[PDB]
């Protein structure tokens, strides 16, 4: 643990763009974790910051770090509807079928709470539409369930 | 009406003698506090859920309340808070002149109708409805100093041996404990549990079943058979008694005969009802109770009285436990006291002394000393019948009325033995004449006054209640000081003085006095020469005069104003704050070294550490805590260096290098519940149920902008909590049906093994005491012991918690206030130095206009009370000037010469602003109530004069300025005695250091810097006043 | 809910009537029962009784009568209020667009205006002239035949599934010594 | 003056040995010996 | 449709609830407005 | 309900007493617990 | 019972200084009180 | 104040009769009612 990576992973989640600009200037961690496995990219991903997610990832961050039950900034990112942070992390190389310990997928949190536009990028990505979480549901087992049709549709 | 009791001096003793008995009589009955009480009516209702976090306490309890509290009268404004040790909190403020009783028992009631909409869990709790008050008369610790004790042993004993005994002692009204007595704890081992096949649902249904009351009945009970002879109760099962029958409880009886017992499951002990708070004395275990003086009590008094208790419970405490005393406020209150009543013996002594250098015979001097303890005696009198306590505000301003009872002593004495030096009059036609040449003006006097300080008692609010003191205490002292200066002072001079020859003014006697009197007549004529010049050339004093007026004008807005000044109180507080999710051993470690640096560092002042690990304003949590430092006497402490602004500077620097952790002491406020005068309280509002992500959002923007104007906006600040990491689990509904689970088996096991479940009642020696059952913290404490904990199938399988679960972090609020109703957050500051209040409100005011839409604002707190009655000072003191001017109209039957006498008031203003600046003091109440005063006494000496002067032009047809001159004259003695003994009167307060010091130097120095250039100027401007305005007019 | 006039007569009115005794400066004492479900016992006192006590008295002898009210009666919150018969002015809402519905005018009125108001002092009662919102479950039997539920099932089902729920704490008191973390456990909520 | 009391003393071993509630047996007890209110009644238009 | 409490003044307290309607005005959704059309206190104000 | 005047003593009239601390004007409080499960508590107040 | 004759004596210290000094305010004089004064155990012991 | 010469009077079952007996009471006297209207005005019951 560091000063830096503590006030990094403060203005991470806060989304102080200049305290991360000077904080990178600084060499403060990027890896930097909290007392639950949260890096500051998770805390932006999270928090819907996309400039820091950029800044971050331009400054080595780890794009698919996990937190203590498996979540990578792109399972916050898909799961709170941050599409742009979506895009961005699949760009530098996000896992889009990455899977935490429920086996749980950013197409199931995407497809849960129904952010369409995410699931479609995701499955651009190449989003496993036939990953099952813990329990065997399916993006698509969530959208009926959930009564979303469109979404139904989009993963056919 | 001096003339019936010059003639009737019986009479007048009479008179003298009642007043002295009620008020001898009202000092063995008067209440004595520190403060009167002056927050308004507040109160708190209270209640708890335990396990449960800040958001289900909320959407569950905070908001059935206060959708309920309808219809409560004279309600200013309600606000609460909801955290994640499962606490609510909820202030119902009401306006200033509640009955709290009314207010207490119209919020009790509407909860109570609202109970049945409450979770039955809180419902079993308990939700309590209480009168706040931050005001304590000591708080008793509780210590073991042998190791032999935990916490919570000391906390039953106390509770169990101690609380009810203070209860009962005199004089105290309320009591609480710093601590819980003991509770049954099951501590759970999922292990066995899963072993037997049990859950924790068969545990506590066996604890419900197994420790019961069962009602029987009775024995050849009406109606009976005819001829029955034994009537008898049958008892059936009653309340378990100790651990070992716990322990005995059968759960399961097994395939094979053999008994699953609640100890092969389970660890069965007394403990705390919570865990939450680690309390230390000192690194030592400790309680306490905190005491609280009942109303009309007499605080003195009560704190005896609870010290004799105790020493009474000494004889049963077990072995290593102590009592100490780490906060009381009464030897502030005993100090205050005996400094009040020292400072009123060193004036009549005073009054002794210059009354005898100048009139030199000892039967003058007798008369004030007996006018000046009859009008203090009754003015105990008047306080007592208008419901006022003996408390710090009272006795200043008792002090604060000296200058004006000793004068009117030193006024009418003088002017008889003036005027017997002067005539050649006897004694008593000498008074009587004398009299005829003050008696309009004494009358004068007190309606003047009144329109000085009545007008103070009626501001409003928190401050309008510390200016009701000083104003009763003051307008009482100074119209018996009248009363006495009409009826007994005349009537004791008039057979008392012996007589005086014509033109006898001293100046053949020998020694030091007779040099002393050629001395003071040089010194008139000096004088008069010199005023005679004066009156040649008004024209450059008119100019001085608006340079006087003009540098108080300038003093008065540099001055900053404070309405209290703080003390070396004995005491002071630190702070410990740490991250999110920081353990309560991490703060307990920062504790501990926050102790040590004290017993270390600060050995040569500090008695003693209370380290509360859980506790703080901000919240509660593991990750913060209070240490309480209490220090040896000022009298141990010697110098400034060893004062608390010294001891606290120190440390907070100290601190500031440790890691991970904000650190910070600072003192304690003069009154208790008060906050900053330069400090706002802003409340921002969710207005149309935007979320807490949002509100939480349209803060920070509003925190940045503030930041954006340090110039203006200093210390603004969020005052609740940042939200944290929690652990979100998801019940798989289909996993459970499918697998035979019940959900309300599921969120029992869950609830009660990681949050504790309160079951019943047990009854531990003769005292009814609570029972828990939750898991041993072995099983509970991280997300991988989840797959520990078993449910029974119906099929009677058992199910690991994960096999139907699942889990993630999420944010979340561990705290989540709410103001009238709304969602809300609560942000502080003060104004940036040189910056008023209600500027750094305006701007945050528009700041927050350019918010997001949903979000509004209101002001709460001191600042709520200040915008309603802030504005009142110009609009009071304005009515005050005009009744003044209204009176010596009349006294005068002049329009035009009040202004002659209203032109002093800069006078003596200046050098209480001079004085104040210097010594670095504050425009606060005890600088203001001497100010009134200061302005009081000059404009007495400025009606005296232009009366004596007046009078000489009306009656004896003298020029202006022959009347004017010889005026000045006769009024330069009394004017100087009282001066000289006055000021000498106040020299104390203004030297005083050590204990209770601040409020002496803050009446001291205003009074007497005040007192400097109102006697010294007056004596010169009051002619020049008078004769311009005679000119122009 | 539900009840008719007797119902509500012989399970509230009456329990509660009975109660009512020993009460200084009572005149008379009136009541109504309809079949709408409700209750009004009205206690007149004499012109300078204290209202403010007039009300903690008839609340204190209440409240020996609450535990014997239906569950129903207690959950719809009993109140007791001290008020003029008549209405001391009428505050209307409209809506000029037309965006919001007679009953979405109604639920804001209720939701953001009148729980200020109810709680401004001098206010002795208020009536809403329409009705805050609820989640309406509207029941069709030809379904719950079908699939052999009933509505006891329903309200199971509510209660089990949208459910507030206490769950406790990661790292919670008493901690184990070298705890790490400290944070709460967040299991079912409240359905919105 | 100080009565006496007869204490009836159930056995829960032997009541889980032979199969019986200890809430029937308790409410037994209790209803028999001692009375039990039940609920009300209307008695020519009083509740009772 | 509010009632008057036991002895509260009638003109003061319209007022009050006139200040506190206030309040909630600039967070009326889209063209909510509020109307006055039965209020005993006006005639108070004006035949005095 | 069926309670000894000693369990009714511990569980319910003790709790009471001890918070009638600091009343005004409180002379004296007299109490008592008996076998039917009653419970009294008088406090009696300066005359005035 | 205990308190009136607790606070008996008081009582009659007081109503005598009290008609006292009414009879010297009234007549000027300590004289005609002190006479006056001394008439009362005369009445006392009739009435004992 | 009342409604001017409105007089407000009240029918009480002084003895569990019943619902049904009381509405045939209060017929009863409505009738009779009726027949004075020399002396009786709008006579009315205030229920359904």
């Amino acid at each position: 643990g560091s000063d830096l990576g503590k006030k990094l992973l403060e203005a991470a989640r806060a989304g102080r763009d200049d305290e991360v600009r000077i904080l990178m200037a600084n060499g403060a961690d990027v890896n930097a974790a909290d007392v639950v496995g949260w890096t500051p990219l998770h805390l932006a991903a999270y928090w819907g910051h996309l400039e820091i997610v950029e800044v971050l990832l331009k400054n080595g961050a780890d794009v698919n770090a996990y937190d203590t039950l498996g979540s990578t900034p792109l399972h916050l990112a898909a799961h709170f509807g941050h599409l742009e942070i979506v895009e961005v992390l699949l760009k530098n190389g996000a896992d889009v079928n990455a899977k935490d310990d429920n086996g749980i997928t950013p197409l199931h949190l995407a497809a849960n709470r129904g952010h369409l536009e995410i699931v479609e990028v995701l499955l651009k990505y190449g989003a496993d539409v036939n990953a099952q979480d813990k329990f065997g549901k399916t993006a698509f087992d969530i959208s009926i369930n959930n009564g979303n049709e469109d979404l139904a549709e989009i993963l056919q | 009406m001096p003339n019936f009791f010059i003639d009737r001096p019986i009479f007048a003793w009479v008179i003298a003698i009642i007043i002295m008995l009620a008020g001898g009589l009202a000092i063995l009955k008067l209440p004595v506090a520190q403060y009167p009480t002056i927050a308004p009516p507040a109160v708190t209702i209270s209640a708890s859920y335990p396990g449960a976090d800040a958001k289900t306490v909320q959407d569950t309890v905070t908001q059935v309340i206060e959708q309920n509290m309808n219809g409560i009268d004279n309600l200013m404004y309600m606000s609460s808070n909801s955290d994640s040790t499962g606490t609510v909190q909820i202030t119902l403020t009401f306006e200033s002149g509640t009955d709290a009783d009314i207010a207490q028992v119209q919020v009790q009631n509407k909860l109570q109708l609202a109970m049945p909409l409450l979770p039955q869990e809180v419902q079993q709790q308990g939700v309590s409805v209480e009168k706040s008050s931050s005001s304590f008369l000591m708080v008793v610790g509780v210590i073991n100093t042998d190791g032999t004790m935990t916490q919570e042993d000391i906390s039953d004993y106390v509770a169990a041996n101690m609380k009810d005994a203070i209860s009962r002692t005199s004089g105290v009204g309320d009591v609480q404990l710093f601590g819980s007595q003991y509770a049954m704890r099951i501590w759970m081992n999922p292990n066995e549990l899963n072993k037997f096949q049990l859950t924790p649902v068969d545990v506590i249904t066996a604890i419900k079943a197994q420790n019961a009351q069962v009602a029987a009945g009775q024995l050849g009970g009406t109606p009976p058979v005819k001829g029955q002879q034994l009537n008898a109760s049958i008892i059936a099962q009653t309340r378990l008694t100790s651990t070992e029958e716990f322990g005995k409880i059968l759960l399961k009886v097994n395939q094979d005969g053999s008994r699953v017992l609640l100890r092969d499951v389970a660890k069965i002990e007394l403990g705390g009802e919570n865990y939450d708070i680690i309390a230390e004395f000192n690194g030592q275990p400790a309680s306490g109770l905190g005491i609280k003086l009942a109303t009309g009590a007499n605080a003195l008094d009560t704190a005896a009285a609870i010290r004799a208790e105790l020493a009474k419970m000494e004889p049963f405490f077990p072995s290593g436990l102590k009592i100490v005393y780490p906060y009381d406020t009464t030897p502030f209150v005993k100090i205050s006291i005996h400094e009040v009543v020292k400072t009123l013996v060193e004036a009549i002594i005073l009054v002794f002394l210059v009354m005898y250098l100048f009139l030199q015979n000892f039967r003058a001097t007798l008369i004030p000393t007996i006018a000046v303890p009859v009008v203090l005696l009754g003015t105990f009198a008047v306080l007592a019948a208008f419901g006022f306590s003996i408390n710090t505000l009272t006795m200043f301003g008792m002090v604060l009325a000296i200058g004006l009872l000793v004068d009117d002593a030193i006024v009418v004495v003088e002017n008889v033995e003036r005027v017997m030096a002067e005539e050649g009059l006897p004694p008593k036609e000498a008074t009587r004449k004398s009299m005829g040449q003050i008696q309009g003006a004494l009358v004068g006097i007190a309606m003047v006054l009144s329109a000085v300080f009545v007008p103070m008692a009626f501001f409003g609010g928190s401050t309008g209640a510390i200016y009701r003191q000083f104003s009763i205490t003051i307008v009482s002292a100074m119209a018996l000081s009248v009363l006495v200066a009409l009826i007994l002072t005349p009537a004791l001079c008039a057979t008392m003085l012996k007589p005086i020859a014509k033109g006898d003014h001293g100046e053949g006697k020998k020694g030091f006095f007779g040099w002393f009197n050629r001395m003071f007549e040089k010194s008139t004529h000096h004088y008069t020469d010199s005023v005679g010049g004066i009156l040649r050339s008004t024209g450059r004093y008119l100019v001085l005069y608006l340079i006087i007026v003009v540098g108080m004008a300038y003093l008065f807005v540099r001055l900053p104003s404070s309405f209290l000044p703080d003390e070396d109180q004995g005491v002071f507080m630190t702070m410990v704050q740490l991250p999110a999710g920081a353990t309560q051993e991490r703060t307990q470690k920062v504790l501990n070294e926050v102790t040590h640096y004290y017993l270390t560092k600060e050995k040569n002042n500090v008695e003693s550490v209370f380290a509360n690990n859980g506790f703080g304003f901000a919240g509660r949590g593991q990750n913060t805590g209070i240490a309480f430092v209490s220090l040896k006497d000022w009298a141990d402490r010697p110098g400034e260096e060893n004062k608390v602004e010294a001891i606290t500077m120190r440390a907070t620097r100290a601190f500031s290098q440790i890691k991970d952790a904000m650190v910070f002491a600072f003192n304690l406020p003069a009154i208790v519940e008060l906050g900053t005068a330069t400090g706002f309280d802003f409340e921002l509002i969710d207005q149309a149920g935007l979320g807490h992500e949002k509100l939480t959002q349209a803060r920070n923007q509003l925190l940045a902008e503030a930041a954006k104007h340090p110039d203006m906006l200093t210390s603004v600040r969020p005052n609740g909590l940042e939200d944290t990491p929690q652990f979100k689990i998801d019940i798989d509904q289909e996993k459970a049906q499918a697998l035979g689970v019940s959900i309300n088996d599921i969120n029992t096991t869950l609830g009660a093994a990681w949050g504790g479940s309160y079951v019943n009642d047990f009854i531990d020696r003769g005292r009814v005491k609570k029972v828990y059952v939750m898991s041993e913290a072995k099983y509970r404490m991280l997300p991988d012991d989840i797959g520990d904990w078993y449910v029974r199938a119906a099929d009677g399988q058992m199910v690991p918690f994960s096999a139907f679960s699942s889990s993630r972090w999420e944010y979340g609020s561990p705290r989540l206030e709410r103001y009238n109703g709304l969602p809300s957050m609560e942000i502080l500051g003060q104004a940036a130095p040189g910056k008023s209040t209600g500027e750094a409100m305006e701007l945050m005011e528009q700041l927050a206009s350019k918010l997001p839409t949903g979000v509004g604002y209101d002001w709460t707190g001191m600042s709520y009370q200040e915008r309603l009655s802030g504005n009142q000072a110009p609009s009071l003191y304005a009515i005050s000037l005009i009744v003044v001017f209204l009176c010596l109209a009349a006294l005068y039957e002049s329009w035009s010469i009040p202004f002659s006498v209203m032109l002093v008031v800069p006078l003596g203003v200046i050098g209480a602003l001079l004085a104040a600046t210097f010594r670095g003091l504050t425009n606060d109440v005890y600088f203001q109530v001497g100010l009134l005063t200061t302005i009081g006494l000059s404009a007495k000496n400025a009606i005296l004069i232009v009366e004596f002067a007046k009078d000489l032009m009306d009656k004896e047809g003298k020029g202006l300025i022959e009347a004017t001159l010889d005026a000045v004259r006769m009024r330069l003695r009394p004017i100087l005695m009282t001066s000289l003994a006055f000021i000498l009167g106040v020299m104390p307060l203004v030297i005083s250091t050590g204990a209770g010091s601040g409020a002496q130097n803050a009446v001291g120095t205003g009074v007497m810097g005040g007192m400097v250039t109102a006697t010294v100027l007056a004596i010169f401007f009051v002619p020049v006043f008078f004769v311009v305005v005679r000119r122009r007019f």
